[PDB]
């Protein structure tokens, strides 16, 4: 039957009059991409609780009470699981995270200046704002990667 | 003056202030909490009007600046780079090595380089770049 | 320039609902503050103010005293020239 | 010598020593505070850095190979340009030749110049060439400068709307592909770094023809001048007994196949530094000449507003148209390049502790108090505004019984867990209230049978009973 | 791999011993009495902070880094050389040795303030 | 200033001024210059809790679940000690945890910070699984489920074969719950019923139960060509996945016997 | 706060030093100390050093920032030289 | 199977086992009635003509059986 493609999808969608959010597959949000997310729900348990809730009971929270079920234990646990994740990130098994709200707010001042002048989104492309000063516009606003040409030596041509 | 940039306990009006310098950032950058603050207007303007008061300061330029109006190999050398080279990008990146530029702020400003280990007061990992020669 | 007897109509019927003292089924397009909507008179100031919020020119003294029921103050402000 | 790599671990130590300088000399300059002593004691360090680099000229000229390689490729772009010079000036010489021969005067002027050019060890022609289009250069610039400050009221400024590399590389090689009509990359590369010192201007013109809107390549004089400088400027047994140079078989040849994609990356890299080269000038013009323009005169502003009202009426009607003595001179020489190497020393310290002290004085600015807000009227919906969103408050209700369209709703704002609506009910103040001045009016009673009878509340301060310690606020008109 | 990169190093500093200058000579001698005792190369050194900058740089950097040593034929290092080497604590009496040498009696009164912060810590 | 926020619309200016003035909030008396006590914060939290109703909280668990769950996985005891003592703004308080070294050396660095913008990113990513791609999964499958079965989704949207029934089942079941109408109980039995004959049992309270491996002993297929055939040529007139529409359950002919197979004698 | 990769046990045996486990994980912990995992059978664990040789920094430590805290019996020469730096797995000891 | 009998009874090729598991997966990988009625004649053709029947062509046949039966659900849907 049609309606395997996204095209028929779209049109039936169409006939049906409803607009798709996703058009292509590149609109879809692939949750087996996940590297940390299935390493917390596999040890410890799902972070969200409330992602499968019907009426609010379905929920899984750890208990107010505290001691080895409540939410300290359960809260350094993941904290570890996620320190476990940022020691892979140093090592280089993994690609370095662009920058937080969470990360940006404890910063020192000029660092937080420098990121809400060039609108850097990894501190890669900091890095790249600080040590290429001549790269960037009057307004302190960061160029892109292709306007950026390094000296390729002779030799190269041994 | 040049015998003070030589080792040996020469300077020492000098040395104890560069030594001071590196502990005190160090202290303030990881045990200081009152810096750990999302920045705001009153610290978006006048950061800005700071940035614009060392951008007016001129450094005052000494008695250099003034002027009027078979050769050997090594004369005529000087001669030619001077008429035929007026902006020489390979001699500007050796300035950065003897300058050493942002010595005191890449030790915080790198991603990853002080590890959670030294992440202590009594801790000594500002002198690691220390080489006595 | 002046504003139609139309809207200021609704404009103040709306205000006078929703004093919590007042119901909402009680007031008429023609109707008092004390004798038909049960209010006392510390109140009826009150009223005056909420036409200064909704209708942000000040009213003098003088005037506010003129006023007491509907009708006149959907009259009074529809005749003031520097209402928006 | 300080500049040598055997003594750096003396050389940045100094370093630290001129920045402890600055670093009260800048803060001396920014309160007026006694900057002369400061200034006395970085007038004896750039002395003992003058002698210092004064060594190490000789120094890194004979241990830093950097330097040796500076000089190398510098040494055989002189012998390039004088090489294409002395061709130009013996095709020239032929045709003079060719076309009379009786050219005695000539002659002896061609080798008297010859002559001087090698007492000199420089070809003079080429460098009076390159000081002349330098010249040409300088004055196009300052003449679109000032052009762009007096017609449209501002100056340079680098955005991401102006011309990319991309677009450039491919106008050049569109360009070379008008020039010799048959090219390939190779050609161009070693064309640009035969030049490789000439200033470019055709960048800047096609960012001030975008500023202005006008065609400037027949307008004004000095791209015409530009434009007539770069016109008057453009056996087998021997080869036995010749030696082969090893080093030259170690390298590939320059026509190869597999050298394409490093000429790609070469071009790259000569357009990126020329186009840097023009930043940089233009940048130069515009914090030079440019700060006066907001300090310009009414008049020589007016007019030049009248003439940019008169070119814009002129384009509206071209719219309706369509529709013993050389040794004192060469020391002199090499102090003013020792001097003027130790300035640029100098200026690089000082943008470092620039920006050091504007990290730290950022570090600083942290811990200040933010802004006071100004007080605003008291916020008030009206009921015009309650009939004015009425169809938009249906519309949004309409909007949250699907939900393909939920987040698609014009006004959401957002408590912790709730979705704000449109309000269908005027949000008054005056009315309401009428509720707490009751329970007030009953708690004052039993508080004054209270204080009648003497009796205390919950402990206020943290008991057992009470851990969390909860005080009334004790306000100054409930004191009784 | 690495065993011919050092035979290929090492051809060069049997070169510059068998040359017959001085300073080339005296340079291949401290080179095989620093191979000899067990001391450590700069030149790793270097190239574990060049790898580990070329991780930690945005691609601006990285590809100005991996243009410039494209044609310095750097040995084929992996990430746990870099690791192993950063993941090193460092000394503390060569760290005090150093500020001793570099500076003189300020650095013996920074280390006693050094020392004062340790002890306090230790309270 | 001029030359940061040359150009920008209305919605950003107004975001802007908003941004800035959620951050410059702090806790003090109203008379010393202060919008509000930290008191008067915790009465708001109370009050505006005791004023919502399961779906609100619902809301406010999700909330939670989106932005502040990463931030309190990702940020230690002593941050969190540190942001109430930011909460209360009493110097006393602050000059108190302010003496201690442990306070001050243990606090979180940003490079660690930054794992909670991927923590967020996956947590709102599968909420954009559940509630962006929920209602097309069902109106698909709602529509013509003989012509988009579960499968189908699942190979052409590739998320899994069981969350996309979870998906349709919550959404049905939010559906109803949200409307104050009892669900439709036979959805579970429809979507997961070779799982609700498997799975579903009786359950008594102070034992523990286990799961059998195979219903029979029997002998492998493998063992012989034969039984390897007749397993093939088994497999081969057999359906993958058997759903409410196919040839197996056209008999019920009535709605009354389609209420009465799927609804309450499921399992008889 | 036990780690499920390192901090178990292989055998069944309770030996019933828990309490002199977590006495000496509180006099182990420092600054920092608190942040890591504890293991009860830490006094048990034989964990086999990795790197016998290699480059020898003088400016760094033969120790590294993430290393595993040693027992207070355990020294480095009870693995032989042809067992040195060989195991990739963690020892677990058991009294017979 | 145009090329395959043009490959036996033409040019007289014996086919290798690789061939034969491609016919015998692509009869399974279609969804239409009979192909695993032909995917077995040709495990017969290669049981009587002394081609190896390897564990994993089994373990592969019943695998690729029960992923090509969504492509034999929908070709019955379809109906």
């Amino acid at each position: 039957p049609k309606g395997e493609t996204f095209e028929e999808k779209n049109e039936a969608l169409r006939m049906m009059g409803i607009t798709s959010s996703f058009q292509t597959k590149d609109l879809v949000p692939q949750p087996d991409r996940q590297k940390l997310l299935p390493l917390i729900r596999r040890e410890e348990g799902e972070i969200a609780g409330s992602l499968w809730a019907m009426d609010g009971g379905e929920l899984s929270y750890p208990k107010d009470g505290g001691g080895p079920q409540g939410w300290g234990v359960r809260l350094w646990r993941e904290r570890q699981l996620v320190k476990r994740e940022y020691q892979k990130v140093l090592d280089g098994y993994r690609p370095v995270p662009q920058l937080s709200t969470l990360g940006n707010s404890v910063r020192t001042a000029g660092d937080q200046l420098d990121i809400e002048r060039s609108g850097a989104q990894t501190p890669g492309e900091l890095s790249d704002y600080r040590n290429f000063p001549d790269n960037r516009f009057d307004g302190g606003q960061l160029k892109p990667e292709s306007e950026a040409a390094p000296a390729v030596p002779f030799s190269a041509e041994l | 003056c040049f015998s003070s940039w030589n080792d040996g306990s020469e300077g020492y009006e000098w040395k104890s202030r560069a030594l001071s310098e590196k502990r005190s950032l160090a202290l303030e950058f990881l045990g200081n909490v009152n810096k750990r603050v999302s920045i705001h207007d009153a610290i978006r303007l006048k950061a800005d009007i700071n940035k614009k008061a060392i951008s007016n300061v001129s450094c005052p330029s000494f008695f250099s600046g003034i002027e009027g109006a078979h050769l050997s190999p090594s004369d005529a050398s000087l001669l030619k780079e001077e008429f035929l080279c007026d902006y020489d990008p390979s001699d500007t990146k050796r300035m950065a090595k003897w300058v050493n530029l942002r010595s005191e702020t890449s030790d915080y400003q790198s991603y990853g380089a002080i590890p959670e280990g030294e992440r202590s007061l009594w801790s000594a990992w500002y002198l690691r770049n220390i080489k006595a020669g | 320039y002046l504003l139609n007897k139309d809207d200021v109509l609704t404009r103040v019927l709306e205000v006078v609902k929703n004093f919590e003292k007042v119901d909402a089924s009680k007031v008429t397009p023609q109707s008092h503050f004390v004798n038909d909507l049960g209010l006392n008179s510390l109140d009826v100031v009150e009223v005056v103010f909420a036409i200064e919020q909704e209708f942000i020119l000040d009213i003098p003294d003088h005037d506010a005293e003129k006023i007491q029921s509907i009708t006149d103050a959907v009259e009074y402000i529809s005749q003031n020239p520097m209402a928006k | 010598s300080l500049f040598d790599p055997e003594n750096v671990h003396r050389l940045e130590n100094a370093m630290t020593h001129v920045k402890q300088v600055f670093a009260d000399y800048v803060h001396k300059k920014r309160e007026g505070v006694s900057t002369e002593a400061e200034r006395r004691m970085l007038a004896n360090l750039t002395a003992e850095l003058n002698l210092e680099t004064q060594k190490h000229l000789a120094n890194m000229f004979k241990y830093a190979e950097m330097r040796l390689r500076q000089v190398k490729l510098e040494e055989r772009h002189h012998q390039l340009a004088e090489i294409e010079r002395l061709r130009r000036m013996a095709q020239q010489r032929g045709g003079v030749k060719g076309r009379k021969g009786g050219s005695r005067k000539m002659s002896r002027m061609e080798r008297l110049k010859r002559v001087i050019n090698r007492a000199v060890g420089l070809d003079i022609a080429v460098a009076e060439t390159v000081l002349t289009e330098m010249q040409a250069q300088e004055e196009f610039l300052q003449f679109c400068e000032v052009f762009a400050r007096l017609t449209l009221g501002s100056g340079f400024k680098h955005t991401g709307k102006d011309e990319n590399l991309s677009a450039y590389i491919e106008s050049l090689r569109k360009l070379y592909s008008m020039d010799a009509a048959t090219l390939s990359t190779l050609d161009v590369v070693q064309y640009y770094s035969s030049k490789e010192g000439a200033h470019p201007v055709d960048w800047a013109k096609r960012w001030y023809e975008r500023a202005l809107l006008l065609p400037l390549q027949s307008t004004p004089e000095y791209q015409k001048l530009l434009q007539i400088q770069q016109r008057d400027e453009s056996v087998a047994r021997i080869k036995t007994q010749k030696v082969v140079n090893l080093v030259e078989k170690m390298f590939m040849d320059p026509k190869d196949k597999r050298l394409e994609s490093l000429h790609e990356k070469r071009l790259r890299y000569l357009a990126h530094m020329q186009m840097e080269r023009q930043i940089r000038c233009v940048r130069e013009n515009a914090k030079l000449f440019d700060g006066v323009e907001n300090m310009p005169e009414a008049a020589q502003c007016r007019e030049l507003y009248e003439k940019i009202m008169e070119k814009k009426t002129a384009q509206c009607n071209m719219t309706s148209p369509p529709e013993r003595s050389i040794a004192e001179e060469l020391r002199a020489l090499h102090q003013q390049r020792k001097e003027k190497m130790t300035m640029r020393i100098l200026g690089i310290i000082e943008n470092d502790v620039k920006t050091e002290m504007e990290w730290l004085q950022n570090m600083e600015e942290a811990e200040r108090p933010p802004l006071l807000p100004i007080p605003e009227n008291m916020s008030y919906v009206s009921a015009a505004d309650v009939q004015a969103w009425r169809e938009l408050r249906e519309d949004d209700e309409r909007k949250a019984a699907n939900p393909f369209e939920r987040r698609r709703r014009t006004f959401q704002p957002e408590l912790l867990g709730q979705a704000w609506s449109v309000p269908n009910k005027p949000l008054l103040f005056w009315g309401t209230g009428v509720s707490a001045v009751q329970q007030a009016l009953r708690h004052v009673a039993e508080d004054a049978e209270r204080k009648r009878q003497g009796l205390l509340l919950a402990p206020p301060y943290p008991c057992a009973e009470n851990p969390w310690g909860w005080r009334l606020a004790k306000d100054i008109l409930d004191d009784n | 791999e690495r065993l011919a990169w050092l035979r290929d190093v090492w051809a060069q500093i049997d070169a510059d011993y068998r040359s017959g200058d001085s300073a080339r000579q005296e340079t291949a001698a401290q080179e095989i009495s620093a191979a000899l005792r067990g001391e450590p190369n700069d030149y790793m050194r270097w190239v574990y902070e060049t790898k580990r900058e070329l991780r930690f740089a945005g691609p601006v950097g990285r590809r100005a880094i991996q243009e410039e040593l494209q044609a310095a034929e750097l040995p084929e290092v992996l990430d746990e050389e870099v690791n192993r080497y950063h993941d090193l604590k460092l000394n503390m009496m060569e760290i005090e040795r150093e500020v001793k040498a570099k500076y003189g009696v300020a650095g013996q009164q920074h280390w006693a303030e050094l020392q004062a912060a340790k002890d306090e810590e230790y309270i | 200033a001029s030359g940061k926020d040359n150009t920008m619309s209305d919605d950003d200016v107004i975001r802007n001024i908003i941004k800035e003035r959620w951050k410059t909030l702090e806790f003090g008396d109203r008379n010393a210059g202060y919008p509000c006590t930290f008191g008067d914060y915790i009465q708001f939290l109370n009050e505006w809790f005791k004023s919502l109703d399961e779906e609100g909280m619902q809301r406010l668990r999700e909330h939670f679940d989106r932005r502040i769950r990463p931030l309190l996985a990702v940020m230690s005891p002593v941050d969190i000690l540190w942001l109430e003592a930011l909460t209360q703004n009493s110097p006393h308080n602050k000059e108190q945890l302010q003496r201690k070294i442990a306070f001050q050396t243990s606090l979180g660095t940003p490079e660690f910070f930054d794992m909670s913008k991927r923590l967020r990113y996956e947590i709102n990513e599968d909420y954009k699984v559940r509630d962006e791609l929920g209602p097309e999964l069902f109106a698909l499958w709602s529509k013509a489920p003989e012509r988009w079965p579960p499968e189908r989704l699942s190979k052409m949207y590739g998320l899994d074969f069981t969350l996309v029934r979870k998906i349709l089942v919550w959404h049905h079941f939010k559906a109803c719950y949200d409307a104050c109408v009892e669900p439709d109980w036979s959805l579970p039995k429809r979507l997961f019923a070779l799982e609700w004959i498997r799975d579903v049992r009786a359950r008594k309270h102070g034992l523990f139960y286990g799961k059998m491996r195979f219903a029979e002993q029997k002998i492998t297929f493998y063992s012989d060509r034969f039984l390897f055939r007749d397993l093939v040529n088994r497999r081969e007139a057999s359906y993958a996945n058997v759903w409410e529409m196919d040839d197996p359950y056209r008999f019920l002919q009535t709605e009354q016997d389609y209420e009465d197979y799927w609804g309450d004698n499921y399992d008889v | 706060f036990v780690d499920l990769e390192t901090g178990t046990s292989l055998y069944f045996r309770d030996t019933r030093d828990s309490a002199e486990a977590i006495a000496h994980a509180a006099d182990s912990k420092g600054i920092k100390g608190m942040d890591n995992a504890i293991d009860l059978y830490n006094e048990y664990r034989i964990v086999p050093d990795l790197y016998p040789e290699g480059f020898q920094w003088k400016h760094k430590l033969n120790t590294e920032y993430n290393q595993w805290r040693s027992n207070t019996w355990l020294t480095p020469d009870l693995i032989p030289k042809e067992h040195r730096g060989r195991f990739l797995c963690n020892f677990q000891l058991n009294i017979v | 199977e145009k090329l395959f009998q043009e490959m036996i009874l033409k040019k007289d090729l014996s086919p290798s086992r690789r061939t034969y598991h491609c016919m015998i997966f692509m009869h399974l990988s279609s969804g239409e009635e009979g192909g695993t009625a032909r995917a077995l004649r040709y495990l017969e053709a290669m049981e009587r003509a002394g081609i190896q029947v390897r564990p994993s062509l089994l373990k592969k046949i019943v695998r690729v059986n029960n992923a090509a039966g969504y492509k034999r659900d929908m070709k019955r849907r379809a109906r």
